[PDB]
């Protein structure tokens, strides 16, 4: 139960110090139902293609850092043949299987959240006084692949509470318990498909609610690997490459 | 002990206050006898604050309407509410031709008659009503000048709701109409963290940033009470 | 017409009564229903989930609010010090507010049931130690050492490879329902007291951080229940919301 | 009497509430009804008729209405040139208004299904040629070359002895239902573009036209529905009519 | 996805507004207290669209009746209305005979009292009104004079609708009634292409020949949006 | 299914490139049931000397003809013994077969669209300004047999757009396809019986929709014939021969 | 009392309307019916006369 092997695609993880398997509101992700549907055309599931393990950028854990957010159809939209037939179709769907990765040694400590938030809208301060009606920038809530740092975690940047953050599918990476959380999320959404690139699903919250430590001289740089795969990948609406 | 009361229908279905309409003598106020209210209930916290528990929510509701004057007078004055559904034509005026209702539900009451009371369904084009939707309507370019559609889901936007004095001539008396709002046959997704800070607009989440509240109260040592 | 006569209440708008009601829209035919993730069917579902407890709950600080989250452990001198305390009672203002259970019991003027706070310990692997938490039901003042502390409902925590342990604060109540308890009169509704005490120590090697934090989370039992609807004691807004 | 408790709602008069009304002529009975031809049952049933689809839409003055009803072919250098091309919109400003659809259309708020066309060719028996009918779905800007065009939902037509042949408009949405898109916001729910292109040329002996015409008829599938009635956007009054 | 909303009832079953019906104090339209309103739908440019896109139709329909002053205003009036048949005795005063209603329907009602709304049956001699008749009532030589009568269908023309103040003095308040229709257990046969050009009279479909529009919006080039 | 052979009363009609039959609404002609009569009097079904083959008037197709119509009981009324017997009697009740003709060669092109239109009114162009209620003459509303011509095709000289004339029995001929249109239509009105010479219950449009066209050499006579065939002809109401 | 709502038509008197009045003598009883030569039960009887 604590070693685990994730097989999908071509690609392979494996972990020696996992915490079990968390299945996003107990569903599997599966196809859309004929009675679910409404786009007449056939739809392209091209399958090993597009469902496997995509690893995005590695992010560094300081004894300092606040915690960073990824939104999700959104960190594939430019990799791989997933990216592609994300731009081709107007219309996509499917379901994901997140492993984020963190080892350190039996000297090390912390605690990392890391948490789905469906439809995870950004807040601004408001000009600080909050008297000025301000938005997030493009850059800030389509963040891509490099992800975005949180500027105000307690209140996750939309005013709302991360110690509630906890009623989503969620899973924590204790350094002396385990170096890996798996959560695997069904396609959510109010639509049986929808655009990749204007609609973000949910975003993955990876925020450190026990700081970490460890004495000079431990190796000081803790890196936090997220890698993650579509599943159940559905496209249609077929045209030409669209970016945005 | 029974868990009956905790239910979505339990908790939802009472009547709360999400709309006021003001119908003056004279102003600048639709002066002219006549409102257009844009139908949203996130006007008011506290029903606001419950509904936003839930990110998805799909039901029928019940609308009651209380009219009266500013004092709480009750006085002998015939009203006319329309529906007006995205795409019919909003009146300009006390006179205008849209209060034909050839179409649209209308409903005609008297301030003296108990307050007006109707059944509405889940008429939204998607599978049920978004208290948060984190996208744009539309594609192309988000410039500054166009943030302000950030987080505006048009599968929420039901139309409008319109009032008049049903006449030719100025109202005698000014009148206000409080518009309540009861769930019923509910049904409600993804959970939640409730309302932290104080509301400031409608259509987002936005928070004063100089006045960042702690969720609840504070002591002076974590030990002593 | 039929021989009827309307009584007290004719007329009268009240704001719960599940009535019937005139249907704006003839033959409306509502958008089917999609199946979607997470369906919720009563909120003792939520009440259920843990979620952090700001035990911690000291800094108002702009830029020290993220450490409510968690409180401190370090090496200490041996003698059962104190950790940290906090009253139990989840529908009063404290610690419990941080807590989407202390949230939900906001809209609810009673409850019962048996409640329960897990501690996680976020410390390195080398640090070891055991903890004593004790629950002190109604009329037991703050024990003043750990010998008094030690003769309540109680749970002596050894840190390892399992983080956590979970203190269950059973419902010990002389009524069957509790409203929500305050200072003064409605202080006859307190759950008790809940406090941490060191066992032995937060023993650790050279090279290891002599300092580390819990992360207190908590929620309700099976058996917890909830009754007579209200508002919550606060309401987010101050001006007209534009 | 019966104790009653009027609700909200009473003695308003709502245009779409179907209920009972006293009747003005007792025991009449009305004209018996003999068996007349054509009787409609549904709408739906109206817009499966094709209706000739103004794919012209430019000519306004007052002699040349009557050449909106076709457009021109006719032949060309052999690059692939554009001969024509409209928004697959129904209930749009556009070529879709000349159509029975289109004007059932404006009756309903949303619709859903697929749509057809079909494009008759009016030439000469000795002329011959091949065109490419090719549909745009959303977010496909229109297309600036046949090379973009075919990359679509496409037919190649050839003419021949059957006239005419039919492109199908697949229902391919994001939504369930659509709403009448318009320029702006509720571009949304826009259907996609439709351009034909001459995938050969227009060939035609000594004797015979250089130039002919092509009649494009429009009409729904088996599968289209329309939702949420409402008025047209047209009231074709200005003042009282006498 | 449903079909129900597109059958002939769903479609028709709606009130409308059909006829409007003046009764000033002074003036030259109906100053002595009562009006005859020759029952046509066809007044009103919407109800009339809608109709007019078949060629027959048969139904029962409910009418309901909206009172008031020219401002809205309710007042406390007695107002008397009397469905005349053709063939009656259409009233010439408010004291005529004619309003002893011994055979003929009438209606009592108070302006004070929720709109008056009474159900009718389908009383065409034909099978089915016709929307249009291509061809004269009556034979002989059809003269210039005489062209006011192409189109003109007996079958169609169902009486007269006759209100008035119950009394014998002038009122005291100017009124307004306005009529609405509302179709039931609709049958339709042969459709016809929509109106296309602005209606301008009752009887037939003239249209402005020097503003003939055309069906819809234009543009500048075939290939170009 | 290209060639066909229309014989009824003593007259036949052979294509061989027709483009199948067309039945108005689904429903062949039917003599009155017993039921749906009200008039008393024992009807006359004259059968093989009325219902056959009449062939009206010939018309010239142009490189700018705008399209003709033609009124149904009203044509026929004063031709052969159904002229007669229209004329003797009150009622008349009837079908029709109706063939239009015209044909060209493999050079020339156009294309007519020939549809029926009940109760077919005809307006006016109120006077250009459209402040003047002027009407259509008897000339106009009922042509006889030689037809008429419209002069705003458009909207069929009656406000309503051509574009939808095919919800009506219609068919049409293309030149480089068929030469000739086939629609059976039923007796459709309110009533059992009714006059042949007050009433016109449709109308026969003949309307270019595709304009003829050819290069100077080929026969530029292109005409347009009407062939048509009354079908359960009934008549009661007997008295002496009325004109109008 | 039960939830009613009047429409229109309330209070108005139709000459043809065919319904229930109160019964101004209670429990009175008509003379009894003798029988009558030339009973007419439909006027169609006297239009074939």
């Amino acid at each position: 139960d604590r070693v685990a092997q994730l097989t999908i695609g071509n690609s392979t993880i494996t972990t020696q110090e996992a915490a079990n398997i968390i299945v996003g509101y107990g569903e599997w992700p599966s196809y859309c139902s004929d009675d679910d549907a409404t786009a007449v055309d056939k739809p392209t599931r091209p399958d090993v293609s597009v469902n496997r393990f995509y690893t995005l950028d590695t992010k560094l854990w300081e004894k300092s850092s606040k915690g960073w957010y990824w939104k999700f159809p959104d960190v594939l939209t430019e990799t791989g043949v997933f990216g592609q037939n994300a731009q081709f179709h107007y219309l996509y769907r499917s379901g994901f299987c997140i492993h984020v990765q963190c080892n350190a040694s039996k000297f090390h400590q912390g605690a990392l959240l890391v948490a789905i938030l469906p439809e995870y809208v950004i807040g601004t301060v408001a000009g600080g006084t909050g008297t000025e009606d301000s938005h997030p920038p493009y850059k800030q809530t389509q963040p891509g692949a490099d992800g975005f740092e949180l500027q105000h975690p307690y209140v996750l940047d939309a005013g709302i509470p991360i110690s509630q953050l906890t009623v989503c599918p969620h899973q924590w990476i204790n350094l002396r318990t385990n170096n890996c959380a798996t959560i695997i999320v069904p396609y959510m959404n109010t639509l049986p498909f929808d655009s990749a690139l204007n609609h973000c699903n949910f975003g993955l919250l990876v925020v450190p609610i026990s700081p970490l430590d460890f004495d000079q001289g431990a190796t000081p740089v803790i890196p936090i690997t997220i890698t993650l795969a579509p599943m159940c990948s559905e496209f249609a609406g077929l045209r030409q490459a669209v970016t945005q | 002990h029974s868990t009956a009361e905790t239910t979505l229908d339990s908790f939802f279905s009472r009547a709360g206050l999400v709309g006021e309409i003001d119908l003056p003598l004279e102003g600048t106020t639709n002066p002219n006898g006549y409102a257009n209210w844009d139908i949203d209930i996130t006007g008011y916290a506290q029903m606001r604050r419950k509904v936003e528990l839930f990110t998805y929510m799909r039901f029928d509701a019940e609308f009651t309407f209380v009219a009266c004057t500013p004092t709480g007078q009750v006085v002998p004055q015939l009203l006319q509410y329309m529906f007006v559904p995205p795409g019919a034509p909003k009146p300009e005026s006390r006179e205008s031709l849209a209060w034909q209702t050839a179409t649209n539900p209308s409903v005609f009451v008297k301030l003296t008659d108990p307050p007006a009371q109707v059944s509405v369904p889940f008429m939204s084009p998607a599978s049920a009503y978004q208290w948060f939707y984190d996208g744009y309507p539309t594609f192309g370019e988000h410039k500054q000048e166009k943030d302000l559609e950030y987080g505006a889901c048009p599968n929420n936007m039901m139309g409008t709701f319109s009032v008049r004095n049903v006449g030719s001539s100025k109202s005698k008396y000014p009148l206000v109409v409080r518009i309540y709002m009861r769930m019923k046959h509910v049904r409600a997704w993804i959970p939640r963290p409730m309302r932290n800070q104080n509301y400031l607009f409608k259509a987002n989440p936005n928070y004063a940033g100089n006045s960042i509240k702690p969720t609840g109260t504070s002591r002076t040592a974590i030990t002593t009470l | 017409g039929f021989p009827t006569e309307p009584k007290p209440g004719t007329n009268q708008f009240l704001t719960t009564d599940d009535g019937v009601s005139a249907p704006i829209l003839p033959n409306f035919h509502p958008t089917p229903c999609i199946h979607i993730p997470g369906e919720v069917r009563n909120l003792l579902e939520l009440c259920q989930v843990e979620t952090i407890l700001e035990v911690n709950n000291v800094p108002t600080n702009a830029t020290s609010l993220m450490e409510r989250l968690r409180f401190p452990v370090s090496a200490q001198a041996g003698k059962g010090e104190l950790c940290a305390v906090f009253r139990a009672d989840p529908g009063r203002d404290g610690p419990w507010q941080s807590t989407m259970l202390g949230q939900l019991c906001g809209y609810y003027t009673q409850w019962s049931g048996s409640l329960e706070v897990t501690f996680m310990f976020t410390g390195s692997f080398m640090a070891t130690g055991k903890m004593l938490i004790a629950y002190t039901p109604p009329g037991g003042p703050l024990p003043k050492d750990r010998a008094t502390a030690m003769l309540g409902t109680h749970v002596i925590w050894d840190f390892g490879l399992q983080s956590s342990v979970t203190l269950v604060i059973p419902w010990i109540s002389n009524t069957h329902y509790r409203a929500h308890a305050r200072d003064g009169v409605f202080d006859y509704y307190t759950t008790g007291l809940v406090s941490i005490w060191y066992q032995t120590n937060y023993v650790v090697p050279i090279g290891a951080p002599n300092t580390a934090y819990i992360i207190a989370l908590a929620a309700a039992q099976k058996n917890f229940t909830m009754k007579l609807c209200k508002d919550t004691s606060h309401i987010l807004q101050t001006a007209s919301i534009q």
